[PDB]
């Protein structure tokens, strides 16, 4: 409900700012260790809920390739679950993998359906 | 720029455009399927095909003429268009076989030839041709029993009881000078066509035509020609529309603008401006649409037709137009009535400038013949910028507001609804 | 497609009593049912309001 | 860059910028349609969507067509909106997006729709049928992608910059003042672009005669005869389409078309006689034959021919300049012959 | 009805009967497909359903097949149930019912089916395009069913009636008494089919010589070449086949497949190169053509042709006992052409 | 097909509680339904035998 637009605004100010980063992305990584979803073998873009046409057309729009990692690492992670334990260590994510691979196909789908919001919502100066 | 004289008995009219390549000239008359009995419905067509005879038209290639014609409901033309330097070649061709020595057209064994593909011409129509035959049975439910149901082409039960007798007694009641106007379009001059109607003493015939004993009404009906066999599903409906000579023409012209035409299959159709494409898009309701804005001279014709292979769901297809034509009489934008009118600029301007002088003389021919001059362009423009969304609004809380509709489906239409669902769907309960 | 299609319950409440498809000719008889219906919204309702005083 | 335009005392402007791409141009088969279909996607400046709902409200539509020599980018609109559409058509050109879901979801299904289309005319496959047969591997290409062999979006790219070059291009305006067209064309993306070579070719296109082909098709069956046309003699078969279409010949009832496609090296003369049963279409194409091996006086035609080459003329702008009085007889040679349909009642080559 | 037997001390007996109705003498094209599909539907006095139950339960089971000169009715049977199996047989020739609704409910899908799945394979469409540009209205019919022209129920009884005979027909059983299996074809409904007469002709096919048709095809490509045989060079053609596609040939690495169809009056060697890109097979079929027009010699291949001639004629003994002798050279002449596939990657006649 | 999907109430039965697709992820807060569903009819079966005696 937050669309990531806003997020990805937000995330670049503090990122090029020289202040802002050197006090919040420590956090963010102690943030991102804690959530504990890289011990189930799982990059953050498998974790964004799907049910909306934005992330509708960008899992479609996604290649084959990274689809098929995707689905793998999604039934890893049902499977580990449902055993209550975790993977072994040398199966978590690395910080180097954990990449934003969905992000793209979502940046692009949300700017086209702004743009088509503000092209029906468009008044002439006449 | 057009010119219209009146000569001792004829009326002229003249769209010069001296950078054109062909000139055209012909006559128009004014009495098409309209001016018709159910019982010698496709005479018109037999007379458009007795002018485009084979033997008719090789006198006409010998000498560099191409003929065409066209029966409409209120008009019929005649055009001969030839190269600039022969338009009395034309003229005289026009006259020495259609108007005065029409008994060498009219011979049998060219009569039953002509009759014979006639009658095979309206049999691949009437089971081929699925969006214009419900189109012709849209005009035949709406106008019942009055003279603008009659198809243009005539029907095959009515075509195989006509004779020489009746195209020449049409020919005796029709083919006057009170009812023709001569068009010249392309690059003939005016003063030269009418120096050469008048160098030449060419007379059509000198009665009046009958004038009809009951106009046009509108019956708010339905008729499905229902066949399973189809693999699509053809509807066309439509409310009774503007005449030509309205005050509110261009308004139900800007009005079927507004829902435009669509096609399913071509990628920058479906990225119009129209709010109906994100209502029909998601699960495919149609393949095309178009809404037209058919005038005629007693009555008219406002509407949409569709075809679709989504049978299934053709309610909801029907329903999302018309909760779109709702939005005419309450809350219709200022953006839609902005991109109408310029839609609507360039399809005036595609019809009227073109490059074919048949088109231009078909055309000045049936407004001269109507109202006696034709609109130019510029005033057309200027009559459309006037527009506002209160002439929308008020053109359809008149014409579409809770009116009776018409119906006409072939195809595959058990989808489709009756007529009470989808003459309630015409008003919405202001929600 | 329509808002009385695309819902959990007004599907069931088109599907049931709106899109219904009924043949034609079927005749008066054929209002027992939902006559039947309106008799037992009747028994219910006036039987709550009773039992509010019923000993 | 050739600018040229033609003014009128009019309301429509035509612009048409129309280039050397079409399938006789094609490295593989279908990148012509598959670059066509792919025309008016969205740029990098300027989605799909944007352009279709601005052109709208300026008054105007864009159109792309597809034919053995040209891709034509056309843009119709109201008169003094133009610098907006050259700036349109050049965006177009210089910088467009290619994207591979542009690729798979509106131009690989739209030209599945395009092929679909196509496929059920049987006087379309017979054309094809006859070009293939006639010039093998320059215009006998196949005009519509069909997935024989696969066309990546790589392909499309490297057509797109092979054929979009500074020195490949035509710029056509139909009512639009030809300064002012001149001062928009450059001070534009149509400066920019890469001024690569003209791929169009000066020589002959190697045809080849007697050749055959029988294709089954379910539904109306064709017989088509198709005679490659040089330089010289265009305009004797441009009378002999028009004379065999028109009332004059007796075989006008028996022919069901018959055209000279035009090039700038010669063309093509098709011949198509359709129906729906094989026993009138064999009947008729051996009276065709059967008459044209005897002489045709051709003189009757020609002022007919001139008003029609007028009348074609008037619709495009390319002139070809023929002569059409030097035009006495034509008596058939050597033809290439093509039977769609049901071909095991269809006459062969031999029977002609 | 010439009626043949082989006896054997075998537990298994089969019987064929053999008519002169196949793909060669179909007077539409596919009826013989569809009386082939319709053969063992039911009678008038049994229907399909109680034959192969009844069937079953003593034992065996029916066949029906198409080639192109036969239709061959086969029964697979234990031994002693004999009369059982040549009744049914007689039944089913002389007695087929011929419903509508067995043609529309049965017969049209299952052969939808088979044409669905012959044109699945390019090897069977280039094969069936190699006989149709050799011989043209004789063996160059289809073979199977495709509704071009449409086949109604009247031409598939009037083909029957034509084709089921008592002159057009074999009787061949193998493990069987010979005695008995004569007394069992009369004392039968066999000896009252209409002595009509057999339609096999004794000339020669009429074949036609370097001829070339291209089809388009998704999937694999194939380059496939077709020489007809007269009835005299059968033999040569035959070791020509067999040595093509043993380790004795430095060509069985490029060719995908050879064989030499035998009939009576004759026969066709076809050729089939087959790949999935085009260039291999291109280069492929260049090179066999190219190193079979220079000569080969085939006399190491004649006892190999030997054994392989008895292994495939171990099966029906009605062959047509070829010498093998006197077969020493072989260079190649006049052939035709066929390319399915990727058709404007492939090479032209004129190029091999 | 089956019976238990080849009828009108089977049918239903089947498609909630017999085949329905199930993540197979889900712990043991996903049963408070269920258990709502038994302490339901709990309420109702004890609440009417002792409505029979209530007055
Ligand atoms: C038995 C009951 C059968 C009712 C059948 C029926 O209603 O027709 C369905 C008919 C067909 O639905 P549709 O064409 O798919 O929907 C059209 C769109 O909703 C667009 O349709 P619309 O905008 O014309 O209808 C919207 C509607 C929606 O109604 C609301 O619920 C608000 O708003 C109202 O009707 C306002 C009415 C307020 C007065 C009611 C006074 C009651 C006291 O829709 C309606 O007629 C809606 C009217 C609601 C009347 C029934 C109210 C509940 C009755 C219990
Ligand atoms: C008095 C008879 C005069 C009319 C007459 O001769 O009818 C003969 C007519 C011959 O029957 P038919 O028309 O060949 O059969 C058609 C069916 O009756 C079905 O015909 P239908 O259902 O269309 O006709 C409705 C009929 C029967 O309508 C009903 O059965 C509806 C009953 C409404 C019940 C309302 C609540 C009941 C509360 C407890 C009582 O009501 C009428 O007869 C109206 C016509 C006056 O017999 C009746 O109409 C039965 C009337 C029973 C009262
Ligand atoms: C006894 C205290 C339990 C502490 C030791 C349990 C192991 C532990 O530290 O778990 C932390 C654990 C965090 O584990 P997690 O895997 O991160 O949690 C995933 C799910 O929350 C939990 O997913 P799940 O499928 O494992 O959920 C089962 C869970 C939770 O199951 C339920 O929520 C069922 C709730 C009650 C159902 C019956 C309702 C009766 C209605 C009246 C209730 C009146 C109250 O019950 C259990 O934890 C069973 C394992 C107990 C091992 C006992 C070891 C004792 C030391 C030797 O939190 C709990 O297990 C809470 C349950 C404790 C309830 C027992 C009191
Ligand atoms: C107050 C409610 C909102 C105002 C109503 C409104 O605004 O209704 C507008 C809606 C939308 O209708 P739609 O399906 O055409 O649009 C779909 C695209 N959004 O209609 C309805 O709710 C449906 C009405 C159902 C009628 C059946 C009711 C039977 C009850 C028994
Ligand atoms: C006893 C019956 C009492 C019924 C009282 C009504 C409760 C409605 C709760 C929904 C509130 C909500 O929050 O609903 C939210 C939904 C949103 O719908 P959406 O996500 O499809 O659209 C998302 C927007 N595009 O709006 C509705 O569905 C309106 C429902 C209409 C009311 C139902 C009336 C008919 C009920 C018939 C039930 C038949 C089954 C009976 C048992 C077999
Ligand atoms: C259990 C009881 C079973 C009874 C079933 C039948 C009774 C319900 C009828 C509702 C009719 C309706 O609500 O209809 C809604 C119609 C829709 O009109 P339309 O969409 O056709 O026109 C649309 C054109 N724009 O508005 C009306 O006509 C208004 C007049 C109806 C008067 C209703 C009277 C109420 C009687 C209550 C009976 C108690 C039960
Ligand atoms: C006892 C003997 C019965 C007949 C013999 C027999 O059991 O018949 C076996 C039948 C046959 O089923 P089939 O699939 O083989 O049908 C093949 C047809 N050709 O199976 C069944 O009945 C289906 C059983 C389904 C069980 C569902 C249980 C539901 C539990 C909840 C009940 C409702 C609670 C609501 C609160
Ligand atoms: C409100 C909405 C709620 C929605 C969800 C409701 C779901 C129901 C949850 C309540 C559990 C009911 C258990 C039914 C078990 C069953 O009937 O099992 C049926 C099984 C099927 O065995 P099988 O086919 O695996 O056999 C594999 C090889 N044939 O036979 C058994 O093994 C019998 C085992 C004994 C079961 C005794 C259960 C007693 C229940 C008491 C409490 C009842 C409340
Ligand atoms: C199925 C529908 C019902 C039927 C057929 C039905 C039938 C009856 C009948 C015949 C009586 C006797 C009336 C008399 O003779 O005076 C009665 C009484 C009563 N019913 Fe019902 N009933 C129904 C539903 C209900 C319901 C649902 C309730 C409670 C909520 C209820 C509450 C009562 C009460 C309180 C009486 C008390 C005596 C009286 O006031 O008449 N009824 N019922
Ligand atoms: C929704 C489910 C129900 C809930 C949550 C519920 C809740 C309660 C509660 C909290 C009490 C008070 C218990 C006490 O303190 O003594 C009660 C009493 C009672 N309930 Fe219910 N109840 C339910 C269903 C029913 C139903 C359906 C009936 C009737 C058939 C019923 C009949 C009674 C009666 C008769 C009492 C009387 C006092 C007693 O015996 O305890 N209950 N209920």
């Amino acid at each position: 409900p937050q669309s990531f637009t806003s997020i990805a605004r937000i995330g670049d100010y503090i990122l090029k700012s020289p202040v802002l980063s050197k006090l919040c992305v420590p956090v963010a990584n102690q943030f991102i260790n804690l959530a504990g979803y890289k011990k189930l073998g799982l990059k953050f873009d498998d974790l964004i809920a799907e049910e909306n046409p934005i992330m509708q057309t960008a899992l479609r729009r996604l290649p084959e390739d990274e689809s098929y990692a995707r689905a793998y690492r999604i039934i890893r992670a049902h499977q580990t679950e449902l055993t209550h334990h975790l993977l072994p260590r040398n199966e978590w994510i690395k910080a180097q993998e954990d990449v934003p691979y969905l992000l793209p196909y979502i940046l692009e789908a949300e700017a086209a359906a702004k743009e088509k919001d503000e092209l029906d919502n468009i008044e002439v100066s006449k | 720029a057009e010119v219209t004289q009146l000569s001792n008995g004829i009326v002229v009219a003249t769209e010069h455009n001296p950078s054109a390549h062909t000139a055209s000239v012909g006559v128009v008359f004014g009495s098409g399927a309209a001016n018709e009995n159910p019982y010698n419905n496709g005479v018109s067509n037999l007379w458009k095909n007795i002018f485009l005879s084979k033997e008719n038209s090789a006198v006409a290639a010998k000498e560099g003429l191409a003929l065409s014609s066209n029966i409409s409901r209120d008009f019929q033309s005649y055009i001969v268009s030839s190269l600039p330097g022969s338009t009395d070649k034309s003229l005289d061709f026009l006259n020495q076989s259609f108007i005065q020595q029409k008994a060498n057209l009219l011979s049998s064994s060219n009569f039953e030839a002509t009759k014979k593909s006639v009658l095979k011409q309206v049999q691949d129509f009437e089971e081929n041709d699925h969006p214009n035959r419900v189109l012709e049975h849209l005009h035949s439910t709406a106008f019942q029993n009055t003279p603008l149901s009659l198809p243009t082409r005539g029907t095959l039960e009515s075509l195989e009881n006509l004779v020489v007798a009746d195209l020449e007694s049409f020919a005796n009641n029709h083919f006057l000078n009170s009812n023709a106007v001569v068009v010249g379009t392309g690059n003939i001059k005016h003063e030269d066509l009418v120096n050469s109607i008048e160098s030449k003493n060419l007379s059509l015939q000198t009665g009046t035509k009958p004038v009809l004993k009951k106009k046009a009404a509108f019956l708010g009906s339905e008729v499905r020609l229902r066949d399973d066999t189809l693999p699509k599903a053809w509807i066309s409906l439509a409310v009774e529309g503007e005449p030509v000579n309205s005050p509110n023409y261009f308004v139900a012209k800007l009005a079927a603008q507004i829902f435009g035409s669509y096609n399913a299959f071509e990628p920058a159709s479906r990225l119009q401006g129209i709010k109906l494409l994100d209502n029909i898009q998601e699960y495919q309701l149609c393949d095309n649409f178009n809404h037209f804005s058919l005038s005629y001279k007693d009555s008219g014709l406002w509407g949409f037709s569709t075809a679709t292979r989504n049978v299934t769901m053709i309610d909801d297809l029907i329903h999302f137009t018309l909760k779109q034509w709702n939005r005419l009489t309450i809350s219709v934008t200022d953006t839609e009535v902005e991109r109408a009118k310029s839609l609507l600029k360039l399809q005036l301007g595609q019809l009227y400038e073109s490059g074919n002088p048949v088109n231009d003389a078909n055309l000045l021919g049936a407004e001269v013949l109507i109202k006696g001059s034709k609109l130019s362009l510029g005033e057309a423009f200027k009559k459309i910028d006037a527009i506002t969304v209160k002439d929308v609004k008020a053109w359809a809380g008149k014409r579409l507001w809770d009116q009776d509709i018409a119906i006409a489906g072939t195809g595959q239409i058990e989808g489709l609804l009756d007529y009470m669902r989808i003459r309630s769907d015409m008003s919405m309960m202001r929600w | 497609m329509a808002f009385r299609k695309s819902n959990v319950y007004l599907s069931l409440v088109n599907s049931y009593i709106i899109d219904s498809p009924q043949p034609s000719s079927i005749n008066y008889w054929w209002n027992m049912g939902s006559l039947l219906g309106l008799c037992l919204v009747i028994q219910i309702v006036t039987g709550i309001f009773m039992a509010m005083h019923y000993s | 860059l050739t600018v040229s335009a033609r003014d009128a005392p009019t309301k429509i402007s035509t612009l048409a910028v129309k280039v050397h791409g079409g399938s006789r141009y094609a490295t593989k088969d279908g990148v012509a349609h598959l670059l066509n279909r792919f025309n008016f996607q969205n740029t990098n400046t300027r989605s799909a969507l944007k352009l279709v709902r601005e052109s709208e409200l300026l008054g105007g539509t864009f159109k792309s067509t597809l034919d053995r020599e040209y891709i034509t980018l056309k843009a119709t609109f109201l008169k003094d909106d133009l610098p907006y559409y050259v700036n349109a058509l050049a965006d177009v050109l210089y910088k467009t997006a290619f994207k591979p879901h542009e690729l798979t979801e509106s131009v690989l299904p739209a030209a599945r729709y395009d092929y679909a289309v196509a496929e059920q005319c049987p006087v379309k496959s017979a054309e094809d049928q006859l070009y293939a047969i006639t010039f093998r591997k320059g215009l006998g290409n196949p005009l519509l992608y069909d997935g024989v062999e696969r066309v990546s979006l790589q392909d499309i790219k490297d057509f797109a910059d092979k054929v979009y070059t500074k020195e490949n291009l035509e710029v056509s305006g139909e009512n639009v003042v030809e300064a002012d067209l001149k001062r928009f064309v450059d001070e534009s993306l149509l400066s920019t672009l890469p001024a690569g070579k003209s791929l169009v070719s000066k020589s002959e296109p190697k045809f080849f005669l007697g050749e055959e082909n029988r294709v089954r098709f379910i539904g109306d069956s064709v017989a088509a005869i198709g005679i490659p046309v040089n330089k010289a003699s265009l305009a004797q078969y441009e009378v002999l389409a028009n004379y065999l279409t028109s009332a004059l010949s007796e075989l006008s009832g028996l022919i069901s078309s018959a055209k000279l496609d035009k090039f700038t090296d010669g063309g093509l003369f098709t011949l198509f006689v359709r129906d729906q049963d094989s026993a009138v279409v064999s009947s008729n194409i051996k009276k065709i034959v059967a008459d044209l091996k005897k002489g045709k006086d051709l003189s009757p035609a020609i002022n007919y021919t001139k008003l029609k080459n007028a009348v074609q003329n008037e619709s495009v702008s390319s002139p070809i300049e023929l002569n059409f009085d030097a035009v006495k007889d034509f008596k058939l040679g050597k033809f290439n012959y093509v039977a769609v349909g049901d071909v095991s009642n269809l006459p062969y080559l031999d029977e002609l």
